[PDB]
């Protein structure tokens, strides 16, 4: 984008990495700007170039070119043999083995139409018609209703089981607390009051929380960060539901600048030809390493190996007797 | 450990510690308050009186599943008796 | 149609005239000059307007309306019977297991191919492949109910009232007009709820024409319903390209009515012909018709 | 009054605009053909 | 409560209040009524 | 006994049906659990007769049938 | 040093530190165990 | 399975709370409890 800007405006320059590694923000005490504002207020670069949110605080001191670039509050969330063994409960399984046997043994001491066993046989199917259609049904349930799986901002304020935040100070944190959305008060009168906190110090302790809290945790975040993360490895979180609100990035250059004109019509000429679009989908996807409708292959999974199991038990049987 | 707390909180409120207008005593126990918090004692405490003093899963059951394990042994019964008399 | 119809009923000749300016009929409440087809009545420039335009009293305190030729009212019009593909079956056994199932299948017919009544070894081969098989259409069955279960709960929106209470479908009204009045001042529960909602509604669900309300349900992608005259959303959903549907009860009832100046010795006439056309089954023709 | 406008009458009186539209509508109060939908007729 | 209305309605007409030709009254009711219902009043009246 | 020729026939027919009647087992629970419901509009009403229908002898709703030329209607 | 709320009322009177403990209005009812066997004669009608 | 389906579809919310009548529910009858409900304009809380 620097090099885009320089050469419509038609000037050099030098790249210069700020300093402290700041945006821009006051100082509590001394009130001073540090970060990339700072520069700017205190004479020491020409223009900023950067992810730089334009906001009233900073468009006081500074003057911010249109957005080169649109975002918003976004939710990212995180993408057992067990599951088997749960539909028929362990004391079914056994007692229906233990009928099992128990009707073997039953047999066994009868020896066509032998109506003694012959009703056995019958009672005994009756009786595996019910379980095996019980498992049937019950099986349905689970994969038809399947509470705990987060879509909309709306699901989120719905629920508790899945918690979500913010970072513990800053505009997403106080996008929630002015809100007279109803939705997003919602949010906002169950985030304050959870607990464990669900606020978070860094963006990076966000994601780890995301990443790490078996799917108990949504974090909500700046679309653009959000997106990116998306596409980098470990390709496991994902940006749900639209943008909640909507902020852009600006140039932003000192009051008085000779470079204000032609730095907000650069950017306006650039959107409009299509090139910061193009731009974004480089450096995210080109540049990128990555209700319910589905039925998945694990918990089958379980019932092929306990085959294969008895197949190698059989031909261990097998060689044994010959 | 009969009654159950269902549903999110409706609003949000506080409690907080009081002082007359003008106390000397205010300044210091608000920061007192953001301390407590902040080392985590507030919700040690919580956690003290409402849990550690407390005096209080899935998928299917087996009762219905009884039920016709009952009419199989007695139907493997009922033929154990129709064997006796055939022999 | 209506035209020729009312002309012949009541004799004259006629020429029919676009409205210059393209509008139904509103008064500025600054200059407090009326503007499209009410104001060619109201200055002179026209005597008779046939048209959709609707009975309303400011209008009514201007001009002549004859009684209503077409009934109407705000309704609902969303994006939308047809969907085989044969790949509804190969879903709910996932590709993986369908294969691994044949692999094991073809994994029993040579364990048992080595065997070669009561054979104890391959006998406890056939009760586990039959185990097995029995756990897997056990499966197939009860994740194609919740695959059926689930459609049948899509009921997706069918009413103002589904409307009313989410924000997945945003939903509004022409920017400016009756129909955007309607839920402003509106006191019942519903169309108030539906109205809070609105006007903070961000981005806005106001459009500036009815055109670009019904351009924006088509170029949503579902999420957008668009509040309209049910005339028109009944219409389009005849329209190619067929993807948009009028769905649940009008929210309120208006009219349309040929309009004349007041005092114009054509109005007893046209509106005895509205009656008569009405009576012999002819305006519900027409409406058929187009 | 819930008086219809009609045209034999405002030939004689005067109506207001509508105070309250209405229409002709409909009122109603096992089936084996809930078996015959599950598979279809075709199938 | 054993009956319901089903479908839409299959057409359209109207209640209005009547006042005998020439009446001083006819105006003012026919703004009255058009005013009432703009107001959202008479759908408020019905639901009542 | 084996006769590979009409042996597949009857495992891909026994292959066929199990599906069929495992669709139609799923289907009838969906039907048990959501069971959304015999008449819902005049059209419905217009093409049987074992369900009568009619109006007041004289007036209005009568002749608007009579004078209807609305398919469904006439 | 109570469970007393911090209300505009009572603020217009007396100081209040910051909340040390959160609340809101929620749901107390009287309270997951059912066998009968007549949950099988339901499903398939006597 | 429609009878577990069902099954998982007796109050767990003030919406639940705000649909019917079989549970008769209620507040303290003075205080903040009682006017939050009886200022709300929000529609579960005003039924």
């Amino acid at each position: 984008l620097a090099y885009e800007i320089a050469k419509h405006v038609g000037i050099k320059y030098k790249l210069s990495i700020v300093g402290d590694g700041k945006y821009g923000a006051r100082d509590p005490e001394t009130k001073i700007w540090n970060g990339m504002v700072g520069e700017l207020v205190y004479g020491r670069a020409d223009i900023a170039v950067a992810p730089l949110t334009i906001t009233l605080v900073r468009e006081e001191v500074i003057d911010f070119s249109k957005p080169f670039m649109s975002l918003g509050i976004s939710i990212m969330i995180k993408k057992g043999v067990f599951s088997f063994l749960d539909p028929l409960a362990y004391e079914i399984w056994m007692c229906i083995v233990f009928a099992y046997i128990g009707v073997s043994v039953v047999l066994f001491l009868v020896s066509p139409r032998s109506l003694s066993g012959r009703i056995v046989g019958g009672v005994w199917w009756f009786f595996t018609l019910i379980i095996i259609s019980s498992y049937t049904a019950n099986l349905a349930a689970f994969l038809t209703v399947e509470r705990m799986p987060i879509e909309s901002a709306e699901d989120l304020a719905k629920q508790t089981e899945i918690a979500y935040g913010t970072l513990d100070s800053g505009s997403t944190k106080e996008f929630f607390r002015r809100s007279k959305i109803a939705v997003y008060e919602k949010m906002w009168s169950y985030m304050k009051s959870a607990e464990p906190s669900v606020f978070t110090k860094t963006t990076a302790d966000g994601v780890a929380r995301v990443r790490k809290s078996k799917g108990k945790f949504a974090f909500l975040l700046e679309s653009t960060m959000n997106e990116y993360i998306e596409q980098r490895k470990p390709c496991d979180t994902m940006k749900v539901g639209g943008n909640l609100d909507s902020k852009g990035y600006g140039v932003a250059t000192p009051k008085g600048s000779a470079l204000g004109t032609p730095v907000n019509l650069a950017v306006l000429k650039l959107s409009e030809q299509g090139i910061l679009d193009k731009l974004k989908n480089k450096w995210w996807y080109d540049k990128g390493e990555c209700k319910t409708s589905a039925l998945s292959l694990s918990n089958v999974a379980g019932v092929f190996y306990i085959l294969v199991g008895g197949l190698g038990l059989a031909m261990m049987v097998a060689l044994i007797e010959f | 450990c009969d009654t159950m707390k269902v549903g999110g909180n409706l609003d949000s409120k506080g409690y907080g510690i009081a002082t007359p207008k003008g106390s000397s005593l205010g300044t210091p126990v608000n920061l007192a308050v953001l301390k407590l918090s902040e080392q985590g004692v507030l919700d040690k405490l919580k956690n003290k009186w409402w849990y550690d003093k407390g005096e209080c899963t899935s998928a299917l059951s087996l009762s219905n599943v009884a039920g016709v394990f009952y009419i199989l042994v007695g139907g493997l019964g009922l033929a154990m008796l129709v064997a006796l008399i055939e022999f | 149609d209506l035209a020729a119809e009312i002309a012949k009923h009541c004799g004259f000749k006629y020429k029919l005239t676009i409205v210059g300016d393209g509008k139904y009929g509103a008064r500025d409440a600054d200059t407090k000059i009326w503007n499209g087809m009410v104001g060619e009545l109201v200055y002179g420039k026209a005597d008779i307007a046939i048209a959709p335009l609707t009975i309303t009293l400011v209008r009514e305190e201007v001009i002549d309306f004859s009684k209503p030729f077409m009934s109407l009212g705000i309704s609902i019009m969303i994006k939308k019977k047809s969907k085989p593909g044969v790949f509804s079956f190969l879903d709910p056994l996932a590709y993986e297991i369908w294969m691994c199932i044949v692999f094991a299948y073809i994994g029993v017919s040579v364990v048992l191919f080595l065997v070669s009544p009561r054979s104890l070894s391959g006998r406890i081969v056939g009760g586990v492949w039959w185990f097995f098989t029995l756990i897997i259409i056990s499966s197939y069955t009860a994740n194609l109910a919740a695959f059926l279960t689930v459609e049948r709960m899509v009921s997706p929106i069918e009413s103002a009232e589904d409307l009313s209470k989410q924000t997945e479908i945003a939903y509004g009204t022409l920017d400016s007009g009756s129909t955007k009045e309607f839920f402003r001042r509106s006191k019942i529960a519903v169309f108030d709820k539906m109205w809070t909602y609105m006007r903070s509604a961000e981005p806005s669900v106001f459009v500036r024409t009815t055109a670009e309300g019904v351009a924006r349900v088509r170029k949503s992608k579902g999420k957008y319903a668009y509040l309209l005259e049910s005339t028109m959303n009944e219409y389009i959903e005849q329209r190619k390209p067929c993807d948009t549907m009028k769905v649940g009860g009008n929210l309120d009832s208006k009219g349309y009515g040929i309009a004349t100046p007041k005092g114009s010795s054509l109005g007893t006439p046209v509106n005895l012909a509205v009656l008569k056309l009405s009576e012999q089954g002819v305006l519900d023709k027409l409406k058929n018709k187009w | 009054a819930p008086l219809t406008i009609t045209l034999v009458r405002e030939e004689v009186i005067d109506f207001s605009k509508p105070f309250m539209s209405l229409g002709i509508s409909i009122m109603i109060k096992p089936g084996v053909f809930s078996f015959l939908d599950p598979l279809a007729y075709e199938i």
